[PDB]
This record gives C-alpha cells, structure tokens and sequence, in this order.
C-alpha cells in the first residue's frame, strides 16, 4: 500500500533508484561514448569503498521559468556527500553532465555550498569534480547568486582546508 | 539526608542531583512554617521527598532505592563526562560493525501503520547505542521526552527524544525545560547530542499559556541554537509546526538531519490546513460541502504529510531506511567529531528564565 | 523576574543597584512543587555571574537564604550597605529562640511563656541588626538612611572601572 | 589593477565603493592563453576577503560572472544598490533566447526569424533590468540615480561599525 509503514519503505526504495539514475540511459551512453565517466562512477573511484554518504539526494529545483518545472530530477544535477580517502575525511561534490547538461542551478548551487560549509565546519578537504556546460540559463540571476556564494566559500576556506578541483 | 533552607540552592546550581527514596528530602520551608502560615498540612515526604522532586518539581535527576545504587548512579554519570570542559568525554574507542544485523532490521517495522498508534522510543534509542545501553536521566519527570547518555563506538553521546507512549510525545513546559537543561549540559561538557523526533506539536491548554509556555518552551530552542557540539537529528515520525523547529532542526544549527519514510514534516495537520486553505472552495456548493472537504484532506495528507518536501529543500540531509539509522549516526559522528564552531563574543547569553 | 533582569543588565554592562527588605521566601506546597528550589536558584546564579558593578543596600529585613540571594557580598557584590534599621540574621527571633532555648523554655513550664517572650526580646535586641554582619565585613558600612544617595554616587564612581571575569567556558548551566 | 587596490584598502581599513557597468569579460584567445581564469579570480578573492564596509551601485550593465565579480552581495558586499537603468542578468537577450528557444525557433522554419526577434524583445523587456535581482534581495534597493549620494552617505554612517572576521589561517592562497 502507501498508507502503511511497509509501503512507505517500498516507496523510498523506488525514489532511491530514480535518484540514483537521474540522467537518462542514453545520456549516460553519450557520456561513456565521449570517454568520460558518470558523476557517481567518479565518486566511486575517489572514495574508500562504502565510505560515501550522500547528502540532499532527493533535492529538487524550485524554478518554473521556461517550463523547466516539467523536469525536476532528484539531486538536481550534482552528487554531493562525504566519505574518506585513505581513511581520512573528505567532502565531495560531483556535477552530473547528464542532467540539464550539468548546468549549475540554484538548488544545485546550495548543495555545493552545503558540502563546503560541512568541510569548513569539520576541517576536512573538499574535492570538487567539475563537468558542467555552464549556468542553467532558465534560472537567470539565481544561477549567478549560487556561483557567488561558492566563490565566497572558496575564498574563506583558502589556506584553511585543502581544496582540489578535478575538471573532467 | 535533609537539605533545608537556603542550602537547597547549592545542589540546584549543580549539574545533576540524585536522591534516595525515603531517606532524603529537600525544601526551603518546612511543614511547621507552612502550617502556621498557610494553614496547610504537608509532610516532609510530600513536600520534598525523592519521589516528589524526581517527578513533580523537576529538581532531581534520579531517585534510588538505596545509597549504594545512588553512588553507582553518580559513578555512571561521571563515566560519560570529561573531568572538565577542556577535553572531550572519556572514550574507549571500538570500531562498530556496520553490516545490517537482525536488530537493525527491527527498526523497519517498529513504526505502526496508524499515525496515532504509539511505539516505545526507548527501542529506537537502544538500537543505535553501544550494547543497547541507554543511561536515562529524569525518567519520572516530563516522561513525554527522554534524556540520557550512551556511547557510539566507545564515545559518550547525549540523547533527547519524544516518547509517543507518554502524553503522545507532545512538547509542553516541563519537557521543554527538562530537555533544555540537559542539552546545555552536554554542550558545556563537549558531549555530542542525538535527538529523535516524533512530536505532534505543543500540548494545548490554557494553563500552559498562563504558566508561561511562551518563554519556558523557548529555552529548548535556545539550547539547540547555542550548542556547538555535534548535533545529529532523526525524525522517526511526526514533526509539526514550531515543535519541528524546536526538536533539533537544521534551522537551529543541527549538523545532520535524517528522516524515516514514516516522517510527517509539515506546518500543521491536514484537517486544520484545508479548513483554512480551502475555506471558500469548500463553502461553495453546500450540496456535498463535506466529501470535497474529505477529498481535500486526503489529497493534502498524501502530498505533504511526508518528509519529501523538506528533503527537496535540504532541511533534512537524507530520507533513510529505519534499519540504516545506526549506520548513519556512526558515520556521521566520525566526521562530526572534529566540529569547530563558535558563537559571537559576549559575557553570556540572555536565555529566557 | 529579577534573575532575567540582572542577567540583561550584566550582559549589556549596566551597573545593578539592589535594595533589600526581604522576610524570606513565600511558604507553600505549591512553591515547592512548582520548583522553587531550581527557579529561585536562578537569582543567586545571575548575581554570582555578574561582573558589572554591584551595589546593595539593606533597608530593613534580610533573613536566611533570602539575604544571600539579594545581592549579598558573598555572591560577589562589590559594595554592600546597611541602614540602622537593617535586620540581618539567619532566622526570625521566635524561631531561633524556640530552638536554642528549647530546654530553658521547657524547664519552668509553669509560666513557660514570658520566659521565651523575654528570650525573644533579648535575641532581637542583640542580633536583629546589621552590626554582627558589619563586624565580619559582610556589609562594608552601616549608614544613615539619608546618606544613601551619597554612597551610591561615590561608589559607582570608583566601581565603574571594575574588571572581573569568570573561568573560561562555552557557557554556564544555569538551572532552568 | 582593482584586485590590488581593493586589498590595499581593506588592509588599511578603507571602505570601498564600487560602481558597476560591465558588459562581461573581454573576449579573446589571448585573455585565455594569458590566464584570465586565475588572474580575473584575484578580483573576486579580494572582494570575498575584505572586511571593510563595501557598498556597490550598479548604474547599468551587470552580466554573468562580471556581475558576481563587481562587488556583488554574494561575495559579501554589505549594501547593494541598483539604478532603474541597471541590467542584471546571466547573459545578453540574443544569446539567451538562442539557447532557450532553439526548438521554438526551429519549428515553423518558414519565418523563423521575427519569432526569435519577438522572443528577444520579450526577454529583454522582462529580464534585462534590476527587478528580478531585487525580488531575491541580491540588491537591497533599486533607487533613483539622484539619490545615490544620499544612500552612500547614510549607508556608510551605519556600516562604519562593521566588524567581521575570516576563519583563522596564516594567510590565504589567492591565485598569483
């Protein structure tokens, strides 16, 4: 059912699958064709096995500009969370090119800010895996605000916690 | 033994007070003066015995059957705390096995289908703590909320959790002050705080307003917003209105906020919401005034009484399987234990009193 | 009511002047049950916590713990003044004699009463004043009621440069 | 040039006023090959790092990254003002619709062009202004140009007591 506890657990299992496969099957094919890996495969390579804990997995954008609200994929274009590398704490975000071409949006941006605040708060390195066609134009200035908030954090965290940019 | 007159204020300022049933008594004014002044007849025991101060006044944190037990209780209390605020609580590190066990699995079915049916929150708490050991404080006071200590991978943690079995787990004046002082205690002594949420809202009542729930209930939010120790919160089921903000919400500074599929995070109940949202709509067509109301209600709850709207905003960091709660707390505390945060410089705050 | 106010003044650097004429705490089962033990303790905490200048003037009564609570020097008050009419003692005359002279009153049961009436009179004339407190320095001076403004003005002039600090901590754990 | 100036002002406690009218970054293979990515970053770093009062006024053009770079609120600017003539948007109308309406324009190929022309017109009339930014609070106010001096004078009076700190570090690692 759905009004039952067991039903709610099954419903979540379904959302996980959808969230874990936000980009279409062909988009992933195109990505692999180019000789690139997916956002998640990249995290799997970097982090110690099973140490990854995803954040905002079910985040969705709040825009209605240019019918963009027709598609609100879970995660909103970027995979974020924490784990460990060689047993040491690391915060990470990985942009998903298969979703809206990886265009940075408001919620997409806040997800990154969250991973950055977590890293400054706990004192661990931040590894950013970049792969984005640019700003998500449909969102206008909201896209600009998100970038600015990231730049500010980059600056404040400068020389505090290591920041490594992986541009693939 | 006795603690009378102004002497009572010393233990009151201390962090924990443990009494022995029928041996100890605390009161500012004794029976004799109370009678020759108010004409009331009250005995020591009723006036301020161990049971009275552990379940009514809220001044004692434990009532023991004898002195040996009382001593054992303080030794325990001392084992979860550092020697001073300069260091982290004493720890005997031991890696945990994160493979999902049969006990972990029990959490997937602990929440009944009916939203009104209760379950024992003690079970949830024990399933995440080392050896399922939960050292409870103030058990007899404001039973609607649970406070106490435990260990996660050998490291002490404090717990704050609504108890569905008592007064439906509502928040009220007593539960607010009980938990508020406990939270500040853990924070002051560097003890991480884990909070589990299942709160329908605040206990309705003229008495709660007149007794000052406005300023008294505020102490709990202040406690949480002030805390700089790791804060991990798990919403198992209900989280409505202000009570949601109050129960270790991310908005107050909580570091990690998790919710079960069974969580219902919303401004208010479906009925009350539609009566306001669809007043005019429902008003139209007196003919069938009510099945449409019933329809709006069913629709409202199916759309908003879950944790997903909150998850879309990042209010909760993740919606998880109940069986994976122990996993999330273990791994969260590993990364959150290096948390460093400071408040604005001040001599001290001005928490409502 | 007072604890919060004192804490507000302290936090914002406002000196605190306190006037004392307190018989004790209100008797009643309801006060005990409603947590007088943990809620009245808030006032002593606020005063012991304060670092702003503190000047206290005892105009009349100051008995038992109430005396400690109302900005006594023991809590950290800087200047403590008492008028000639101040009565600083552990408890009322009748209560005290009934305990200290229990046997004396017992003996000579015949006309037991004007015997205690005398003890009470003698006790109040000997202890119900601010002079024993002044002997220990609990009050810095017993002053003429008319010289109160003068003392406060001159005290604040000196005390305004007061620099004190508590032990390092994230914050205190005031009873709630 | 500006990055060094901003850092100099901040280091010696001088408030910084910035007036914006930037179309974007100068296009050219040279700029890229010469490291505009790491060098243009210095200006954003200087602004994000400053703790002195920062007041910004957008008189006209503010597009894309350049908008973020010119003392934007997202970087920490305290007070952000915009004139009615301001144009705060991700990119120019032409390039935007060329991406947002690539299919709409394609369809009805016959007479494809006054369709994109209509869209361009609609796009600039709805977005190329400072009101979307104002709705989000990215600018604290859209003001009459004549009231700029008044806003800066009153802003500085309040902002001059600004106190803000950065995370402890030996120093930052600004791109060189």
């Amino acid at each position: 059912d759905i009004h039952t506890t067991a039903g709610k657990l099954a419903d979540l299992r379904r959302r996980i699958e959808e969230a874990t496969h936000a980009g279409s099957a062909r988009a992933v094919e195109k990505q692999h064709a180019k000789g690139k890996l997916t956002a998640r495969e990249r995290i799997d390579l970097l982090l110690d096995e099973g140490s990854f804990v995803e954040l905002d997995e079910f985040a969705r954008h709040r825009s209605t500009n240019f019918g963009l609200d027709a598609n609100r994929p879970y995660g909103d274009g970027v995979v974020t969370g924490y784990g460990t590398v060689d047993g040491r704490p690391v915060a990470v975000f990985s942009q998903d090119f298969t979703v809206f071409g990886g265009a940075l949006g408001e919620v997409y941006g806040q997800k990154i800010v969250k991973v950055m605040d977590f890293a400054l708060k706990t004192g661990c390195p931040v590894v950013g895996i970049n792969d984005s066609g640019g700003a998500r134009i449909q969102e206008g200035v909201a896209s600009l605000g998100a970038y600015g908030e990231i730049f500010r954090r980059n600056t404040h965290a400068s020389g505090v916690i290591p920041q490594i940019s992986l541009v693939v | 033994g006795p603690c009378a007159g102004g002497a009572v204020y010393s233990p009151a300022i201390t962090d924990f007070t443990v009494m022995v049933d029928q041996t100890s008594h605390m009161f500012i004014t004794g029976p004799d003066v109370i009678k020759t002044v108010t004409g009331e007849d009250v005995g020591f025991e009723e006036l301020g015995g161990a049971r009275t101060h552990n379940s009514t006044s809220g001044v004692a944190h434990h009532m023991a059957g004898d002195e040996k037990d009382a001593v054992e209780y303080v030794k325990q209390l001392l084992s979860y705390l550092p020697s001073n605020n300069l260091s982290e609580p004493p720890a005997f590190p031991e890696e945990a096995d994160l493979a999902v066990t049969d006990e972990d699995a029990e959490l997937d079915t602990i929440v009944p289908d009916s939203a009104n049916q209760p379950y024992d929150m003690h079970s949830v708490i024990e399933h995440v703590l080392d050896d399922a050991e939960f050292f409870e404080t103030q058990p007899l006071f404001a039973p609607n909320i649970l406070t106490g200590f435990g260990r996660v991978e050998g490291r002490p943690v404090g717990i704050v959790a609504n108890q569905p079995m008592q007064f439906a787990g509502c928040l009220d004046i007593t539960a607010s002050e009980k938990a508020a002082r406990f939270v500040r205690t853990c924070d002051a002594f560097n003890v991480p705080v884990l909070t589990f949420v299942d709160v329908p809202g605040f206990l309705p009542g003229v008495d709660q307003e007149h007794d000052g729930i406005i300023r008294r209930g505020a102490k709990l939010i202040f406690a949480y917003a002030e805390a700089t120790v790791p804060l991990i919160t798990v919403i198992t089921r209900k989280a409505f209105g202000g009570a949601y903000d109050v129960m270790g919400s991310k908005h107050l500074g909580a570091d990690l906020n998790l919710a079960w599929p069974t969580a219902q995070i919303a401004v208010m109940g479906a009925q009350g919401a539609v009566n306001i949202l669809h007043r005019r709509t429902i008003a139209d067509a007196g003919d069938d005034a009510e099945a449409t109301r019933a329809r709006l209600i069913q629709e409202y709850e199916d759309a908003l009484l879950n944790p997903y709207t909150a998850a879309e905003r990042g209010y909760v960091d993740a919606v998880i399987m109940p069986s994976d709660t122990r996993r999330h707390i273990v791994r969260g505390l590993r990364q959150l234990r290096t948390k460093r945060e400071s408040l604005p410089p001040k001599k001290h705050g001005n928490i409502p009193l």
